[PDB]
């Protein structure tokens, strides 16, 4: 668990790392004490009643953070990182300004926009291919309708709440792990 | 796409709220919609790209808005150095600049212009760019000439960027007599502008564009003032 929270880095929001935990002494109550949560929603089991598991880790915006449930729309929801609807665990988020943040801008968190179609549950796109959205085709080189995928999270000590960075993690529960 | 801002002039005093605005004559799809400020004698500074992210350095009183064809600039409160003219700029289909709103009040990068500042008419103009802290070859950059007058504004002529190879493109107003070399040697980029006119006479700028920044000019050069005069 520690070494998916207290990670000292994290990845953005197309490139969501995925660690599968297994033969493990499951602790689910170690961090519900913990009040440094913001956002902390189960879905698929109720949470006091816990006592394969995958745990999906990224950093969003802090708008970014109500796109990550079952049957949302949104740029996150669609094009980066989807839910699906029969879902079964939990959603964890914090704030994590003090962290993701460069006093110069932290340009280093990206995250997508650009696809010509949405994407599947659980499904990772790593795509650097060139978005065409005019008439004529691209060629793999950028310009005039010719847009990059990506695009970069401004993430500065002085930006708003709702601008500010959120790590998330995402905790799939698929007996190896009780 | 056609760029309108309003109000053109407005007043305040220190503490108040400006509320701008910027309409578009069509969408922009690319969600490219840039805010800038420019202080009196200066370059401009760019406050918003994409729509509503702040750019580096911009305080908290500065908040981007709107979406589509409506898009509002909000300073919350106004401070004696906010005595400047803001300007909105997309990017997408085309590259156009908004009219302009004067606001009265009653970084490692470098770019470094050089070159003469009074050129006879049908001679070339020539300008060069000097640029540290970033390759000039970058993948992820562009690397623009735009020139400023008050009878268009500002009004963007041209660009270089390497990917794999070296690609150019140029505003049609000018095309038919721009150019724009870049040196690797030497990590520059410069102008050259065949026929020159005293139409011509504008301040001219560079800047960089990162792909992933919006699209937006983010950091501009220190701006001359060339001048066709017989």
């Amino acid at each position: 668990f520690g070494e998916v929270f207290n990670a000292t880095r994290f990845a953005s929001v197309y490139a969501w790392n995925r660690k599968r935990i297994s033969n493990c002494v499951a602790d689910y109550s170690v961090l519900y004490n913990s009040a440094s949560f913001s956002t902390f929603k189960c879905y698929g089991v109720s949470p006091t009643k816990l006592n394969n598991v995958y745990a999906d880790s990224f950093v969003i915006r802090g708008d970014e953070v109500r796109q990550i449930a079952p049957g949302q729309t949104g740029k996150i929801a669609d094009y980066n990182y989807k839910l699906p609807d029969d879902f079964t665990g939990c959603v964890i988020a914090w704030n994590s300004n003090n962290l993701d943040s460069k006093v110069g801008g932290n340009y280093n968190y990206l995250y997508r926009l650009f696809r010509k179609s949405n994407l599947k549950p659980f499904e990772r796109d790593i795509s650097t291919e060139i978005y065409q959205a005019g008439s004529t085709p691209c060629n793999g080189v950028e310009g005039f309708n010719c847009y990059f995928p990506l695009q970069s999270y401004g993430f500065q000590p002085t930006n708003g709440v709702g601008y500010q960075p959120y790590r998330v993690v995402v905790l799939s529960f698929e007996a190896t792990v009780c | 796409i056609v760029l309108t801002q309003s109000p053109g002039t407005l007043s305040l005093s220190p503490g108040e709220r400006a509320t701008l605005s910027c309409r578009a004559s069509q969408s922009v799809s690319s969600t490219f919609l840039a805010w800038y400020q420019q202080k009196p004698g200066q370059a401009p500074r760019l406050l918003i790209y994409g729509a509503s992210y702040m750019a580096t350095g911009i305080p908290d009183r500065f908040s981007g808005s709107g979406s589509g064809t409506d898009f509002t600039l909000t300073i919350s409160r106004l401070e004696p150095e906010d005595f400047a003219v803001y300007y909105c700029q997309q990017y997408g289909s085309s590259l156009t600049f908004g009219g302009g709103t004067k606001l009265e009040i009653k970084s490692q990068v470098q770019l470094q212009q050089s070159g003469p500042g009074l050129v006879k008419p049908s001679q070339t103009l020539s300008l060069t760019c000097s640029i540290s802290g970033d390759s000039v070859s970058s993948n992820s950059a562009a690397w623009n000439w735009i020139r400023q007058s008050p009878s268009r504004g500002l009004e963007w002529l041209g660009r270089t960027y390497y990917r794999s190879k070296w690609y150019n493109d140029y505003a049609g107003t000018v095309k038919s007599r721009i150019a724009i070399n870049p040196d690797t040697s030497k990590n520059q980029f410069s102008l050259h502008l065949n026929s020159v006119t005293p139409e011509d006479t504008a301040v001219y700028f560079c800047a960089r564009v990162i792909s992933v920044a919006g699209y937006a000019f983010d950091i501009w050069g220190q701006g001359t003032m060339v001048t066709v005069s017989s």
